[PDB]
């Protein structure tokens, strides 16, 4: 879950896997506009299902953890939508 | 007399019953349409390719729309037309096009930017083609004001809500050109 | 915002701005206005009124304050909850589900299921 939520809010801040540190709340990262920090919610609620209460007021590190419990290696709805996007939007030009 | 043409990409289609008056126009936009849509890759993710019947469809009305002159009466006036009246007959089932944008968004794996141009197409071509929105649509909402169940009021907002607002007038004038292309020239002269 | 500050009044936003999914359905977007099935008009809780407690009376006219949680048990919505020393005692527990009001016999002041079954036992025998 550590990977997969670190990947989740580095693709949709358009930002590099290392410029987000881990030791940080969604809140943060995010603070200016409202409209992203919410659709990084709505990312997480389709990705894990069940989420904690003020998801964006506990660090990444922190909220990991309580994904990695009820979770199990599963790329599920929103992760599986954005890799059928990276692949076939980018030109691996005909191999799926 | 009618004659079959059928609009694809990759595995979906919708077939379309053209009157043959009017079929070598039709077939002639057909290949033209079929060559600058992309490639076919699965779940069709890529943001140009459509994902559903309904948004195929839709692709077709706006290249169609992007053909036709708003007074001079061409030869796309009656092919356009009978792409609409297919169109609303199938998909809309008599709701509006924001009803079925949403349907889309949730039963579907289409996007936000996949289901905004559906509606511009969808708007841009109802315009196009001289049918403008006269009938008092029976949205729910509006029949229960009536009836006297629910009360309305319209809120407006102000500065604060974002760091760029102006991507909300490029993305309503992107959209819904056809509509606001007026009042915005209004605003642009009466400031100016 | 506004959504935000009067959840449970029984009033429903729609941004009429903008076309989106509300996955929790708390608030509405462009197509409730648009929509002409009953997916147009949604109404949101006035918990004032959803939860208003009521009174109700028996065939023998005896009053209640009827709520969610009466309404299960047929009792008052009063209940003396499991404390360890306190509803321990059977003689505790049979008298206050003799008066009419909802009480737990509490696991804690007992070690093994003979000792608890006897425990249950002396209620039963107690209680009408
Ligand atoms: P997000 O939770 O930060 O979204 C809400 C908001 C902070 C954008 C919104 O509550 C907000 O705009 N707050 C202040 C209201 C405002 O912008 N006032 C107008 C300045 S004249």
């Amino acid at each position: 879950a550590s990977l997969l939520l670190h990947v989740l809010v580095a693709h949709k801040l358009k930002k590099s896997l290392d410029s987000i540190p881990m030791s940080k709340t969604i809140k943060d990262l995010v603070g200016g506009k409202s409209t992203v920090q919410n659709e990084i919610l709505g990312d997480l609620g389709k990705e894990f299902g069940t989420t904690p209460e003020k998801p964006e007021e506990t660090p990444l590190e922190e909220l990991a953890e309580t994904f990695q419990d009820t979770f199990s290696g599963a790329l599920g709805k929103q992760s599986s939508s954005l890799l059928s996007r990276l692949i076939s939007s980018k030109m691996p030009g005909g191999f799926t | 007399s009618t004659r079959p043409l059928t609009l694809s990409h990759g595995s979906l289609e919708h077939v379309l019953l053209v009157p043959t008056a009017s079929f070598f126009i039709a077939s002639q936009l057909q290949e033209q349409f079929n060559k600058i849509l992309p490639e076919p890759t699965e779940g069709f993710a890529a943001d140009d390719e459509p994902t559903t019947p309904a948004e195929l469809v839709g692709k077709f009305l706006g290249y169609v729309s992007s053909l036709v002159e708003p007074s001079k009466v061409g030869q796309f006036d009656q092919v356009l037309n009978l792409c609409l009246t297919e169109f609303e007959n199938c998909y809309l089932e008599g709701n509006d096009i924001h009803a079925l944008a949403a349907k889309l968004l949730q039963e579907n794996d289409t996007t936000l930017v996949k289901t905004k141009e559906l509606i511009k197409n969808y708007i841009t071509a109802r315009i196009m083609a001289k049918r403008p929105f006269d009938k008092k649509s029976n949205s729910a909402l509006f029949r229960a004001v009536g009836e006297g169940n629910a009360q309305l009021v319209a809120i407006f907002g102000g500065q604060g809500n974002t760091d760029d607002y102006f991507e909300e007038l490029r993305d309503l004038y992107q959209t819904y050109h056809v509509l606001v292309g007026d009042l915005i020239k209004f605003s642009a002269e009466t400031l100016s | 915002l506004t959504h935000r500050n009067k959840d449970g009044t029984g009033v429903r936003v729609i941004v009429a701005g903008t076309l989106d999914i509300n996955p929790d359905d708390d608030y509405g977007f462009k197509q409730e206005i648009f929509d002409v099935t009953s997916n147009g008009l949604k109404k949101n809780p006035n918990w004032l009124e959803e939860y208003h407690p009521k009174l109700i009376k028996n065939k023998s006219g005896k009053i209640f304050v009827e709520t969610k949680f009466s309404k299960l048990i047929g009792r008052p919505p009063l209940l003396v909850p499991g404390m360890t020393p306190c509803t321990v005692s059977p003689d505790f527990v049979a008298a206050t589900t003799n008066a009419g009001y909802t009480i737990e016999l509490a696991g804690g002041g007992y070690f093994s299921a003979a000792g608890m079954t006897a425990a249950i036992d002396s209620v039963v025998s107690q209680i009408e």
